RNA sequence: UAGACUAGCGUUGGAGCACAUUGUUUCAUUCGAUAGUCCACGCUCAAUCUUACCAUAC
RNA sequence: GGAAGCUGGAAGACGGAAUCGUUAUUAAGCGCCAGGUAGUCCUGGACACUGAAUCC
RNA sequence: UUUUUUUUUUUUUUU
RNA sequence: CGUAGCUGUAGAUGAAUGCUAAUUAUAGAGUAU
RNA sequence: UAUUGUGUUAGCAUGGUUUCGAGAACA
RNA sequence: UUUUUUUUUUUUUUUUU
């Protein structure tokens, strides 16, 4: 799904209205987030690294009173950073 | 007779019947669903410690009636839930 | 490895390249923290604006040092919560053992005044 | 008031990561080695089962 | 350490690890 | 603060109920279908796109160098899935060293 | 089975004036129901003073060096009255105090002659109430922002793991 | 006659009110660390009556399957009685208890 | 046969000098860092100027003098009744160096900055 | 000198808990003894309700499966069984949706499990002629 | 059809105090006026639970 | 044919816990009586809680 | 409550009489910790070394 | 080991 | 590891270790001579 | 994730489980 | 390696103003 998703919407700029006469050749080469940098993911935390990727991990309870629990506010924060820290 | 269950994922969520109160049958829970519901809070997504806390004044201050709300420190039962509201907004 | 002949001829790849000094991101993350949090940053306001104790009446209240008094004492007390506000009247010296609260139980006092002034004349003054 | 950087943040910032997978980051051998915790389903988590070193 | 045995104990322990403890009584 | 918590039996007055009526519920909903397809749909309808424009994309490859090719998340899925379409398609000499396709 | 605390077998600050607790012809307290708190009762009072210029020259150099001195020694006071009760002077007068509703504990005693002084400054006190109403309003903004709290990261947070990013 | 069943023991006043400690401490235990680091940091040391009633040493080992305060181990969490009917009934056997040996 | 430091003749009390050679227990760098309190206190620059009588050294021979050396020093030797087995006590002379080289103290053989170490 | 026969001794007696590789067992015997009382008690129950109303008992599942799905997909004739209900209890253990794909819970999509309706090997098993605690509703009685 | 379950404890005292209720006799007017109110209605039938 | 004998060796003092006589508004309800379900009893540890007791009051 | 420095003229060389029992890596000495969920015993539980004699 | 050492021993382990 | 072996002192008529103006450590609190 | 009163007369001579003290197990 | 969101007593729970 996130393959197909960059490769996607990259097309849109690539089409025209041989070669591109070297003009327009950045365009469709900054609309992705391999070459773009990480500080305005978040206005709240400028800094270059701070988030990481989610695991495939199953959580949750297999039955009980809580069985639609999954994760708590403040744990999703956590579920997509690469670790914790103290300077909020 | 029986409200749906539409979770996420599965089609069973044992959470919310107990946060309704419809599975457990207790009608202090019935009650408070209704109460926190309208003062737009989240609590779908509360902690099984809390939910009973709150629970526990409710129930409290209706058999004795709204003249007890004596808390340690000189704390009313007013800033509990305005307190709870910012943590979960609706 | 890197090759330095491909990001010189692109700006995109330039600037994740480039590491902006501390300086810069630290002087972003002032305004965003105070834009975020505009209703906190205060803790003691009760600073020296108006001098902590008492400042409509100072001195010679409650020290049991000559015969009457010369003034009264009047000021606030903080409450457990640090949100409520009420007065208060009773000052003993410094410590204030005895607080009576606000103008509800001064309000008593009054009322009371007229019958412990003719209860005490016969109680043991006589004797 | 001051606004001081955590030294935790402070090597976040300063961090040449890989590009992608192809890309060797180190140049040097080393062995990663962590415990991983399996078994039939159990009712607590079972603690010390986090550790990560490296050797070389 | 109440009796002689075991408070004797520690004194000699201490005496091991580059340390001079009195002796003497007790 | 957790280690202390750990003790004595947990609550009896919290467990659920054999109720008749959610019973027959269960049962009924066991059989669902699975139409999820979160990652086919994305592909599906996608490959026509890359076609209509497959004149538009074909020189793309020429004015850009194989040492420029350093965002092969955007560039190397490009590439694969062209030749899927285009089995043949020499654009010029040089060719990948069969190591990023 | 020892005591909890050693505290209690200690005497605290001074109370200036001495009234005997335990009352024998106290009379019947009336109102200070709704409050339940600072009870009104009269008693008698006992007033007590230590003037240090009639001892003798042994006895008054060894007095005057603890209390007049850097920092205070043995309390600033002599022991038990063993033979200093001649210069002491004691003057009876009725007072009264207030007590605790449930803890029924002491607060402070006061003369009867400062009593009357309250009356005769009543119409001193009850104007200086209105000037702390006039500041009332004004600590009520500046005492209100009185908690620090952690800014929130979560923005009703992203999924930002690579995609999405161009739905940004 | 009829042993105890072991799953839910009967009624006990002392007992709850052991467990009402627990809660209080848990949740003042942030509370105990900040009174001891403004001391530490002054370099003065002071009684701190607050943690008397919320203290972590009011709580005690106490029987589940019972009610008694003494005799109570970490490992079993059982009286005396408690671990002989638990043995006696076959339950400790998946979990590797062979009696044979002293 | 009751020689001191066992077998290995351990030693847990002493400290070694990376210039010059001389080593004293850790009972003497009390004595030391007081004695020289002009040194130190002339080199970063009332409450400040409290242990002024403590630099006498005909006072700390005195019995009020005896007490407050004893009292700086607990004695970590001396622990608890339960600390048995592995839970033994170790060399204390970690936090000891580092305050020892901190605070610039002269040797007594010779005049040096810090250059004090574990050993 | 025996060595096998000695085996275990250091760490018996010289060791402590929480330096040792030996793992707690109360934690899981709180939840398994309390799980075992449930199916007792409305195990027969729960059979003796559904068997209540032999017949017209497949109307109600039938009817239920046209609003959740809307179309009957087990639909089936008049001349063919529709379904067999099991008598089945919910799950009470806080278990942990672990990573095993060779567990028998990790994979369970439903809170409801089967229950067996005969057991020949007794999981409780006395040692001795004491019966089980909790298996006497009616009370005794003496000679008197 | 409800059926809630119940400790396992309370139900052989729940028959021990209706056995003795219409056959035995009890003494006390506490103990009756008591004992009407939790062993004489089905656990499942009851309006309030705790 | 045990105890009885033949070796070794711990005691009529000063000290720790406990039973008991004498104090107590409260000084922990108690076992067993003479070869012992008697003295660290269900004290595998009492400096608050463990604590059942008395005082005080909601 | 535990331990330590200093100080030291607390009460004891009485009795070869008598009562408690050991089936030998027994008896007699000496040394270490595991649990008792902060410290907190001379008892109980538990391991190791020297290890004699008699008619039992 | 004739340019070698410079010395007491424990209660799980070289699988 | 303890009594070691070995080896200096007094081949002890005088080695008893409790009493306490005073400090070491745990603990929220174990204080006054 | 706490939740169905009583730590009170009455156990040797009517008691369920456990156990101390004495006696026994052979063809 | 990076220094600031606003603010009136000798009377900072000890002094005859």
């Amino acid at each position: 799904n996130q393959k197909v998703t960059a490769v996607q919407h990259a097309l849109r700029q690539i089409s025209l209205d041989p070669t591109m006469d070297a003009e327009k050749v950045e365009a469709v080469l900054s609309v992705l987030p391999e070459n773009f940098p990480s500080d305005a993911l978040h206005p709240h935390h400028p800094f270059r690294n701070h988030f990481g990727f989610e695991s495939s991990v199953p959580y949750g309870v297999v039955g009980s009173i809580s069985m639609g629990k999954g994760r708590k506010k403040i744990e999703k924060e956590l579920a997509r950073l690469r670790y914790p820290t103290l300077q909020r | 007779p029986e409200a749906p269950q539409p979770p996420a994922g599965l089609h069973w969520s044992w959470w919310e019947l107990y946060v309704k109160g419809v599975n457990p049958e207790y009608p202090p829970r019935q009650r408070m669903f209704a109460f926190l519901t309208a003062q737009g809070v989240d609590v779908l997504e509360m902690e099984i410690r809390e939910i009973e806390d709150v629970t526990r004044w409710l129930e409290m201050s209706n058999v004795y009636g709204e003249k007890f709300p004596r808390f340690p420190y000189d704390v009313t039962f007013q800033d509990k839930i305005e307190a709870l509201k910012e943590k979960y907004p609706l | 490895e890197e090759d330095d002949s491909v990001y010189r001829q692109f700006a995109c790849m330039r600037r994740v390249r480039e590491e902006p000094r501390l300086r810069t991101a630290l002087e972003s993350f002032k305004v965003a923290s105070k834009n975020a949090t505009k209703t906190r940053g205060r803790a003691w306001s009760v600073y020296e604006g108006w001098p902590p104790r008492s400042r409509v009446r100072v001195g010679d209240e409650y020290s049991k040092v000559g015969p009457l008094q010369r003034r009264a004492f009047v000021f606030n007390r903080v409450d457990g919560t640090g949100r409520r506000r009420e007065p208060t009247l009773a000052f003993c010296c410094g410590n204030k053992p005895v607080l009576l609260l606000s103008e509800a139980e001064f309000e008593a006092l009054v009322k009371k005044l007229p019958w412990i002034k003719h209860e005490m004349a016969e109680f043991k003054k006589l004797l | 008031g001051r606004t001081f950087v955590t030294p935790l943040t402070k090597l976040q910032h300063q961090a040449a990561l890989p590009r992608s997978p192809l890309h060797a980051r180190f140049d040097f051998p080393h062995t990663v080695h962590y415990d991983v915790f399996w078994g039939p389903p159990q009712v607590e988590e079972e603690p010390n089962k986090s550790g990560c070193w490296v050797s070389f | 350490c109440m009796n002689k045995k075991n408070r004797l104990a520690l004194r000699k322990r201490r005496r091991r690890m580059g340390e001079r403890v009195s002796l003497r009584y007790r | 603060g957790r280690q202390m918590m750990k003790w004595y039996w947990p609550s009896k007055y919290m467990l659920q109920d054999v109720q008749m009526a959610q019973y027959f519920q269960m049962q009924a909903m066991r059989f669902a279908p699975r139409p999820a397809h979160v990652s086919l749909t994305t592909l599906s309808a996608t490959m026509e796109q890359c076609w209509k424009k497959r004149d538009a994309v074909r020189a793309f490859f020429q004015s850009i160098d194989e040492k420029v090719l350093r965002e092969n998340p955007t560039l190397q899925d490009l590439y694969g899935l062209y030749r899927t379409l285009c089995p043949d398609d020499p654009l010029r000499t040089p060719v990948d060293p069969a190591l990023w396709r | 089975t020892r005591g909890f605390r050693w505290d209690l077998c200690q005497r605290g600050r001074r109370r200036w004036v001495h009234i005997n607790y335990p009352p024998r012809n106290r009379s019947t307290v009336q109102m200070l129901d709704e409050s339940h708190e600072k009870l009104v009762f009269v008693c008698n009072g006992y007033i007590d003073r230590l003037d240090p210029r009639l001892l003798p020259e042994r006895l008054r150099k060894r007095l005057e060096r603890n209390r007049k001195a850097a920092l205070t020694r043995f309390d600033g006071k002599l022991p038990w009255g063993q033979a200093v009760e001649s210069a002491i002077k004691r003057i009876h007068t009725p007072c009264l105090a207030f007590a605790q509703a449930h803890s029924h504990h002491l607060l402070e005693a006061f003369s009867m002659a400062e009593v009357l002084e309250i009356e005769k400054l009543i119409p001193e006190i009850r104007e200086a109430f209105k000037a702390s109403k006039a500041k009332l309003a004004e600590q009520e903004a500046q005492d209100k922002f009185t908690r620090h709290v952690s800014v929130d990261l979560v923005d009703l947070k992203e999924d930002p793991v690579s995609f999405p990013f161009t739905l940004k | 006659l009829n042993p105890p069943p072991i799953a839910f023991p009967s009624f006990n006043r002392r007992c709850q009110k052991d467990w009402l400690a627990r809660r209080a401490f848990a949740e003042n235990e942030v509370n105990g660390r900040i009174y001891k680091n403004v001391y530490q940091n002054l370099g003065f040391k002071g009684p701190i009556p607050i943690l008397n009633k919320v203290g972590q040493y009011r709580i005690r080992m106490r029987c589940i399957s019972g009610g008694y305060s003494r005799g109570i181990f970490r490992f079993t969490r059982m009286a005396r009685m408690g671990m002989l009917q638990l043995a006696r009934e076959g339950w400790l056997k998946k979990y590797g208890y062979r009696p044979g040996l002293f | 046969a009751r020689r001191v430091g066992g077998i290995g003749r351990r030693c847990f009390l002493t400290l070694h000098c990376s210039a010059c050679s001389f080593f004293f227990q850790t009972s003497d760098a009390i004595k030391l860092i007081l004695t020289q309190q002009h040194h130190i206190l002339r080199k970063k620059g009332a409450s400040k100027f409290s242990l002024l009588p403590l630099a006498d050294a005909s006072l700390l021979l005195k019995r009020r003098g005896a007490l407050v050396l004893r009292s700086l020093h607990g004695d970590p030797l001396v622990g608890s009744r339960r600390q048995r087995g592995e839970f033994a006590p170790q060399a204390p002379t970690a936090e000891m160096a580092k305050m020892l080289n901190k605070s610039c103290v002269p040797c007594p053989r010779c005049k040096r900055e810090g250059r004090w170490e574990e050993g | 000198a025996f060595r096998y026969r000695r085996e275990g001794q250091f760490t018996k007696f010289r060791v402590h808990f929480d330096r040792s590789g030996f793992r707690p067992y109360i934690d899981e015997l709180k939840w398994e003894i309390m799980d075992w009382h449930y199916k007792r008690a409305m195990g027969p129950q729960m059979k003796k309700t559904l068997m209540s109303y032999q017949e017209g008992s497949e109307k109600l599942q039938y009817m239920h499966d046209l609003i959740a799905l809307g179309t009957a997909k087990a639909k089936f004739p008049h001349a063919t069984k529709r379904f067999f209900f099991v008598p089945a209890l919910p799950v009470t253990i806080p278990y942990r949706r672990s990573s095993n794909p060779f567990c028998l819970l990790s994979a369970n999509k439903t809170g409801w499990l089967q229950w067996s309706p005969k057991q020949r090997v007794p999981f409780p098993q006395p040692l001795g002629k004491r019966k089980v605690g909790g298996t006497d509703p009616q009370p005794p009685v003496f000679p008197k | 059809a409800k059926h809630r379950f119940f400790d396992p404890l309370f139900r052989r005292r729940r028959l021990s105090f209706l056995d003795r209720f219409a056959r035995e006799r009890i003494k006390g007017e506490k103990a009756r006026q008591l004992g009407a109110q939790l062993y004489v209605k089905h656990p499942d039938q009851k309006p309030v639970w705790p």
